[PDB]
């Protein structure tokens, strides 16, 4: 349940900074590689995370 | 094995240090990485 | 100690 | 464990923009709300994130 908020939380902080079509492909990992399972929702909070880091270091240009 | 999925992505003209960090934020997956890092 | 940072 | 994992993510990348004692002397402040439950683990993780993206959209300078 918490765990909804937080990727709500991450979601919308990660849509001004990745492009739809990645965000596609991620859901595509997911899927393929955890179904709908709830393990896949925890792991798009970690890779949406860590994702997030790596791109600020990079430089935001938004 | 998976070295050399990183060098086929340093291969795409990105930094070996942020070609890592996006490699294993993505977790096993190279093409995603790939799409990351050309997302930038 | 996870609310620790040193 | 994987919310341990995301935690640990938090504060290596939170000691990187905010200084060391003010986070841990936040980590306190949650520890007196929820002493050593879950609920304090899950509400610290919830604050380092808003407040590293408040940082990143007013303009890190790191
Ligand atoms: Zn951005
Ligand atoms: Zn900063």
């Amino acid at each position: 349940e918490w765990t909804l908020e937080l990727l709500e939380e991450l979601k919308s902080e990660a849509v001004r900074h990745f492009p739809r079509i990645w965000l596609h492909n991620l859901g595509q990992h997911i899927y393929e590689t955890y179904g709908d399972t709830w393990a896949g929702v925890e792991a798009i909070i970690r890779i949406l995370q860590q994702l997030l880091f790596i791109h600020f270091r990079i430089g935001c240009s938004h | 094995q998976e070295k050399e999925a990183i060098e086929r992505l340093k291969a795409l003209g990105f930094p070996e240090s942020l070609v890592i960090q996006a490699y294993f934020a993505c977790e096993k997956n190279e093409n995603l990485a790939a799409n990351f890092l050309l997302s930038q | 100690n996870p609310l620790e940072f040193l």
